[PDB]
RNA sequence: GAAGAGUUUGAUCAUGGCUCAGAUUGAACGCUGGCGGCAGGCCUAACACAUGCAAGUCGAGCGGAUGAAGGGAGCUUGCUCCUGGAUUCAGCGGCAGACGGGUGAGUAAUGCCUAGGAAUCUGCCUGGUAGUGGGGGAUAACGUCCGGAAACGGGCGCUAAUACCGCAUACGUCCUGAGGGAGAAAGUGGGGGAUCUUCGGACCUCACGCUAUCAGAUGAGCCUAGGUCGGAUUAGCUAGUUGGUGGGGUAAAGGCCUACCAAGGCGACGAUCCGUAACUGGUCUGAGAGGAUGAUCAGUCACACUGGAACUGAGACACGGUCCAGACUCCUACGGGAGGCAGCAGUGGGGAAUAUUGGACAAUGGGCGAAAGCCUGAUCCAGCCAUGCCGCGUGUCUUUAAGUUGGGAGGAAGGGCAGUAAGUUAAUACCUUGCUGUUUUGACGUUACCAACAGAAUAAGCACCGGCUAACUUCGUGCCAGCAGCCGCGGUAAUACGAAGGGUGCAAGCGUUAAUCGGAAUUACUGGGCGUAAAGCGCGCGUAGGUGGUUCAGCAAGUUGGAUGUGAAAUCCCCGGGCUCAACCUGGGAACUGCAUCCAAAACUACUGAGCU
């Protein structure tokens, strides 16, 4: 219930996209690779700038390609 | 089962095979002194894989078994836990085709395999007619009560102490009914086989 | 071909469609006049016009031509803007 | 529609049942909700007849499932 | 739990490809065939389809059609006026037809699979909560007319209700959530002693129905993350696209639809375009890693001549529905009509190649029904085919199979009935129902299976034999004719080619054509290479990225352990139980290396901070 990513684009109101990165293993190659995942997060008040770190929550979808809202700015 | 004339199969091996036709001898009139085939007045190059063949192609020619049936019996040796060679000849001695003669109701396996199909050898008060039943340690072995005055059953009771006792059964000759006591190890067998060398004819 | 078990419901469907087309249109003309009432901005007929409509929006919903929460939205959409006329 | 029902496994002229809890939206032998214990009317020595467990059989009767016709008079063998 | 040979050379060694042993299939083909049990059988044309059948059910939901009987009146047993009610069933109406069934065309991603998430409906089912009153207008059948050879159309006129529309009525249920407004239903049959009378009705009483809601079960719908095919000789794509609000709309969230505001969105972790293909549990070869792969079986998806579209309904954008368009086909008496086998048979036609115009709802289901039951090409089960997978038989004086005869279980749960007891009953009066014991009856495959009888009468074939396969004379033929997987063989004593003459492989099958993996370390993560065999760009600057000296502290993303839900069932792996045995069948578990959540850990990595040289 906690997904964390760094802010990469904020030029739209009430909506922000982050890179929820991870590092997981390749199945037949063994080397742990990074796999970037670019979610969309909904902001209620639009207070997130590029380079911020946030956590998010799942609910009913807020738009097309958006089903995750803003919980809290963890750090900056 | 293999059929036909059988004096010509006693010649390749050198052993008596327990394949005969009467009650006095074997390979004593059917001229066993050579190595048959197409042309066999000369020998040469008698070595491993063709000997591993002549091992299994002897064991096939004794026990009434086909390679449909016999290389499925190597399949249970790996299904067996450990000691695959003697555990092959376990099911050839839990075989009913051999143990009618290992008791001695028939003259050979060629009369043992035959009469059990002709509704002679029951197992435990039921009606079994297969030459492949797997006798457990501790059933009776009886004969159906219409082949008792079959007198070629009485033409097999003369070779009990003449082909030697097996020392693994306890039989009643008056009833013509026996009892398989327990399974053998590799001390109760004839010494003409190589049990973990039939195994080696599996990968090549 | 087709069966008279289905040929009977050939009449049983399109005739039933004709009754369900009118009663469905008897709903949405009452809602149009209480949107014409808001678009005329006259509360003095708008209050009397959708209280004629609410006994029709759910009476059709009660008999299974439409669903009962389609009524529940349109009873909450029209009231939320008649209140805005103030 | 929810129903406890005899369902043919086994071989031809060798019936074996599962007593599936099904939906009556599916086939007899596919997409069961639950298998409670089995049945075997060719039962001979060593084979148990029916593995009916009343721990779960109460629940579908409690949640509203029904015997078909025969399933009522297998519970009558108790 | 892992076996390699042969072949480059005069010989060697190394790099490196070829061909070979094996096991397999939905099998063909060439051969020759005795039987049983379980199986499986258009892989090609999602090609066209004659013919029959694949979902009709209900009269105890309603009007209306037809008259079993029986008791009588006349004529005198021929007949009808009646009296009656047995019965059927085309027209309305409920429900089902959205299931079972089939096929894999489309789809490269929201389809499938694994995990999770909430903003929803669900007829019949199951628990309650409240309720079935009073009316009104039509409408088919039916009557006739018109058009038509028929099929069918469409003009008025009749009548019904468990068909429809108001009115009454509101425990929830909806709106406003202040107050208030709003909107439901249908009756039928088995009965019943007291009062109203035509104790037909009324009221009483259960049974099936009916309604307004809640909780659940059962389905079904959204949303997110993950992965899911080949290409850069496809690098830019995108405008309703990405957000924002107003509204509009879906059972339900949502640019889904909409207007206007802004310029965002996707993509080198491979976008978009292009070719390809249902997916998965799984399957096949494998020491495993894997690789190949989706026939029977089961889940989900998808389609119904082709395309668009809604309608009705709880549920469809509906395979044996309607509408429109297209292609095709068919009947015409030229007026007008009809059809959609990827449903079971079956037919062409294609192809290497694949079955019967079967028997019955007796079992299991369903679909209607108060119940009886009524239908089902789903199913149970049969012909056809060595197509596998097992067993079995063709004799060493037995008679198994097969065949003759006599026997002989198990598949049946119950239904009828007429007592017997029960508990709802206002009245165990009475119906209706569950119990009990007896009687009556119903098996598609009609048998498996037991026990007699005549007699070896009814049963073997195939391929090879130069090597590394320890099966290995000659006769005919003469660099001819030919065989063969790799070498090669044949150019005149031929173990290599054609017979005979013998053996051998394993057997009702044996072989070779084809495809898959293997050995193949021959795409090397496990587990390979690059001075000269193939292979270092001619070298730099450096973007993403891969990896990153050093110390304490912190974080807990990777890492590590346990916890819990699963990872469906099947398949497999062991122990079993059964078919007389084996397949096959199941019971039990094992297995399912996976997924997220949860807490615990801090050596190392990332990240965070102060540093150290």
């Amino acid at each position: 219930r906690t997904l964390t990513g760094r802010v990469v684009s904020d030029k739209m109101d009430k909506t922000v996209t982050v890179l929820i990165e991870r590092r997981v293993k390749h199945p037949i190659y063994g080397k742990y690779v990074k796999r970037s995942t670019k979610l969309h997060a909904h902001d209620e008040s639009n207070q997130c700038r590029i380079g911020d770190l946030v956590t998010i929550r799942e609910t009913r979808p807020l738009a097309k390609t958006k089903a995750w809202t803003l919980v809290d700015i963890v750090e900056r | 089962r293999y059929i036909g004339p059988k004096c010509k199969l006693s010649r390749r091996e050198g052993t008596d095979l327990f394949l005969k036709s009467g009650a006095r001898a074997l390979d004593s009139k059917c001229k066993a002194e050579n190595v048959p085939g197409q042309h066999g007045q000369r020998r040469g190059r008698l070595s491993d894989y063709g000997l591993q063949l002549r091992e299994k192609q002897k064991v096939r020619r004794i026990y009434g078994v086909l390679e449909r049936q016999f290389r499925g019996y190597y399949q249970e040796a790996s299904r067996r836990k450990g000691s695959t060679g003697e555990n092959l000849l376990q099911l050839l001695e839990c075989r009913l085709d051999n143990v009618v003669y290992r008791m001695g109701f028939g003259s050979t396996r060629s009369e043992s395999r035959q009469l059990v199909s002709h509704k002679a050898i029951t197992v435990n008060g039921q009606t079994v007619n297969i030459p492949s039943y797997q006798v457990k340690a501790g059933d009776v072995v009886a004969v159906r009560e219409k082949s008792k005055n079959q007198l070629r059953i009485a033409q097999a009771l003369e070779l009990c102490g003449q082909r030697g006792r097996v020392e693994w059964v306890e039989v009643d000759l008056d009833k013509k009914a026996g009892t398989f006591k327990s399974a053998p190890a590799r001390s109760d067998l004839s010494a003409d086989i190589n049990e973990n060398l039939i195994v080696e004819l599996y990968s090549k | 071909a087709n069966t008279p078990s289905a040929k009977k419901r050939a009449k049983q469907a399109e005739k039933r469609r004709s009754h369900n087309a009118s009663l469905r249109s008897m709903v949405r003309t009452y809602i149009k006049n209480v949107v014409k009432a808001i678009d005329a901005k006259d509360l003095e007929k708008a209050q009397a016009a959708f209280t004629a409509a609410v006994p029709v929006i759910d009476r059709m919903a009660d008999k299974g031509i439409i669903h009962k929460n389609k009524a529940a939205r349109h009873k909450s959409r029209l009231s939320g803007h008649i209140k805005a006329l103030s | 529609m929810v129903t406890i029902r005899l369902a043919r496994g086994g071989s031809k002229k060798r019936p074996f049942y599962h007593l599936t809890v099904t939906n009556s939206r599916n086939a007899r032998d596919g997409r069961f909700v639950e298998r409670i214990g089995f049945f075997n009317p060719v039962a001979t020595g060593g084979e148990v007849r029916l593995s009916v467990d009343q721990e779960r059989a109460t629940y579908w009767l409690g949640q509203g499932a029904q015997p078909s016709e025969r399933v009522a008079q297998l519970l009558k063998d108790a």
